[PDB]
């Protein structure tokens, strides 16, 4: 939703891969 | 089910 | 203030620089008389008399 | 006779506010070249007098009149500006910036002192009203 | 109530100052939005309008009471920007400081009036 | 009380713009991403956020877009990333523009900070009313 | 609307901002050959007038209009340019460099002085309101 | 009229063309 | 009188 | 509907 | 008799 | 749960 | 014992101080060639975790341990150095000076922020003490 | 007279000339 | 009037006098002449205890303002009218660092005395409500 | 009694 | 114990050797 | 029980 | 004497003032060649220790003594100097400039902390007197 | 003579002589 709103479900983990 | 609540 | 006094000084030297550049650009011109720039100070301000 | 302090300090506050306003007007127009009539802006200053009618010992302070400051007009050599003199001497106001800044600071400090006087006087009047009770 | 009539002017002035403060802060926040027009309200006219309605009639207990539910003027631009933003920093910063000062003054006046009405009663 | 939301939205938006500018500066000389595509410069989009109907409000960052500006081409045929003509796509980052964006975002950030401080003081003082 | 000191100092800030903008625009267009259409860029000047005001003694600064300077446009012999005249002299703007830097410095220092005046007055403004309570 | 006044009309869009249309 | 105070409303309104 | 802020919207570009 | 307050009357005046 | 705060967790690292 | 936000902010201050001390140690010995036992100085880092107690992922920070960076140590060539291996390479610390400076600045600002939080909460509860006047 | 004391006679007008 | 008030007021006056002397000295670091043509000799105040009826403890009074006896600086400008037969113009012996430090210390003493006076006035205000 | 306060006294001087 | 807590015994002496024996 | 509080007690020294 | 915390914090303030004085004296005389006796200026250091004589472990801070450093004095070669020894070497102070600067800053910071402690203790003792109106 | 205490006798006058005697 809104970038700063409230949700009940945790945000998915963010990973930064070198190559895809 | 995605992020269902 | 002093700012404009010094700005007038800077403008005079640039003028003189332009005069010198014109003189140096016309070195090979036939029948050219060199230009010489002279400067004068403007009105003096009296604030309190002796 | 603590009520007269109200008048004295109120007059002082008004006079210092007028002085600060005049100083700020001079400062904001230090770079002006033209007036509404085409005349160069002349630095102005207030005149402080004792606000005492004939027969009154000591009063507050009052602004008698606003007068043009006595100083030579600042001559600038710009005979390209549409406003100029016969020899291209643009006349700029004679504002002394340091003097105006110091005047603003002094007016603010005197103003605050008069406010303190008024505050403590009102506190004393309330007490006095609580004399016997 | 007569108590409302005495405090109506200062309450309306305080509310109008708060609304104009919000509008000025919105102008400050949206300074970088391209195409945003700087909006403001004319304080005196709106204060006249507020100072100068019909609760629906409730016949019994179940009957539900009536449910309750300013004009913005564009600021004249001073400098023409390329992105269409007409918000000027200096003008609105001065207006913001002035509105803060006037809000404090209104709070002071309203508090003084309430304190006087109180010391009239205390005894 | 809405002013807290307005100014917080402004601070968040300016932080996002500053982060985008920092990302543009960091990868001005970048060649490739995780895939084989070049680094397209990023820009945030500012919009007016008015959840109710009263026209105005705070600023919100609707999206982050990649400038459609043309890609710089450098002649490097030995690079495996080069196309049929031996050119490699290098980003079109405007260095001076991004530095100016950094400084302007910083100044707007401070202005919003000062606004928040002032209004917080006023809202603290209004609780004193008549007491 | 504004308090008198607020209006005066804010007008000073706006006028200095306009002067700085004119100086920056001139410094940007120092080397421009043609303008929106085909005519040379002309150095802009800003003229400060004192807001007459009912008081007259106290008044801020307003800017009537931005005028275009009347100085000999710089001539550079480039006959190949489409904008060259019959004699072949393309017209370059009359923007002087030193004058614009001096103007930028002076506008910045006037801006900061007016800012300091407002900052000084504010404390007195906020302290005035404690007189009643 | 004066820069900084109040009007009931939005300002016209600020267009700056590069060439004469 | 002739001079309005600094803390007065815009004499120029 | 405000657009991109800062650099992109402060550069002279032909209208489209 | 009062006079001009501040800068003018606190700077060294001309002799006459 | 968490890890090294600051330098060692804010740089691109090979997958592992 | 420390109560709520006092405990949280105290833990945060202590951990930020530990982080800054580790950063200062890394930045001071970024050029040390040997330790006391002949082993190189490997860069140290802190490990942050959430106090949590048992059922509250809402607590301060706590430094679980100080880890030693396992990134390969820089190798320099010095066959005359007694600490060189069979190939003549001396191990040198893997400290990233820019990273250490940024970490010091970050620990500093976070420390200041938590100090401000603690001060605000202290004032809030001091004013809470006078509920009902 | 001692500074801060009280006297019935006013202080003379003070002047700061530049040249004697 | 009141003792501690008398003490604090006298000390405020003394520190203000010292600050004014220091400011005047700092202004005249480079002054070359006065009205009579004599060099400006730096001023320094003399502090003395004001305990005339109060035994050995009291306020501080400025006894006098005296010209410092440090030797005058000499500059070789033989064309100056003020130059003597040897061509040396006398310039003041004002020490810049000393005057700056004097200004700072006088300011700190002034503030300390003001705080003392405020605390004493508050104490008497509370004394005015004894037994009630 | 007392002497010059400040700079002049808290500076080393020839004995006399 | 955990840092910042209370223990029943003093902490051991603090020493930094320049060179280990 | 104590010593020099500063530079002369926070620098490594050979043992005694 | 000074109640309790009053005495503790006053002792701390006096001790830190003495430490800062020693640091300033060391910084001033970092280049002194001689003293009145012809001996080189040796860096001075204060000795801090607790003062809890009446059966306590904690009682504040007091300066036991001022001691001259035993770090080898710096020898400079100068044979023309009257103070030079048989080899022509002159002894110069062993002052550590960075150490004394850090000592100045740290002494100021802890002095300020003790000021904040004493002020807070006064506040608390002032409120105590209003126990039960 | 503990510093910060009270003693009947006045403190001796301090002196800072630049040379030895």
């Amino acid at each position: 939703g809104v970038p700063g709103a409230l949700s009940n479900q945790p945000a998915p983990p963010n990973e930064a891969p070198i190559a895809t | 089910a995605g992020p269902r609540s | 203030s002093s700012l404009w006094i010094a700005k007038t000084g800077l403008d005079a030297q640039q003028t003189n620089m332009d005069v010198i550049a014109n003189n140096l650009a016309n070195v090979s011109t036939n029948g050219f008389k060199r230009q010489r720039a002279v400067f004068e100070d403007l009105l003096y301000q009296t604030i309190r008399q002796p | 006779a603590l009520l007269n302090i109200f008048d004295i300090a109120g007059s002082a506050l008004a006079a210092q506010s007028k002085r600060l306003n005049v100083a700020a007007s001079n400062l904001a127009n230090a770079d002006s070249v033209t007036g509404p009539d085409g005349q160069p802006y002349r630095a102005k200053q207030v005149v402080f007098q004792v606000d005492a009618a004939p027969g009154q010992a000591t009063g507050g302070v009052k602004v008698a009149s606003v007068i043009e400051s006595q100083a030579p007009e600042k001559l600038v050599y710009e005979p390209g500006n549409p406003l100029a003199d016969a020899n291209g001497y643009v006349k700029m106001p004679n504002v002394d910036v340091v003097g105006e800044m110091v005047n603003t600071m002094s007016a603010s400090r005197s103003y605050q002192a008069n406010i303190e006087v008024l505050n403590t006087v009102k506190s004393m009047m309330l007490k006095t009203l609580t004399l016997g009770q | 109530d007569r108590l409302d009539a005495a405090l109506r002017f200062q309450q309306e002035a305080l509310n109008l100052r708060a609304q104009r403060q919000e509008i000025l802060a919105a102008n400050i926040a949206n300074a970088d939005t391209p195409g945003y027009q700087a909006r403001d309200i004319d304080f005196a006219s709106e204060l006249k309008k507020v100072m100068v309605g019909v609760a629906l009639t409730l016949t019994s207990s179940h009957h539900i009471p009536a449910q309750a539910v300013v004009d913005l003027l564009y600021r004249v631009p001073d400098q023409p920007s390329l992105d269409g933003n007409t918000v000027d920093m200096d003008r609105e910063r001065t207006q913001f400081a002035d509105n803060s000062l006037k809000y404090q003054m209104g709070l002071t006046v309203l508090g003084s009036q309430l304190k006087g009405m109180m010391n009239v009663l205390q005894g």
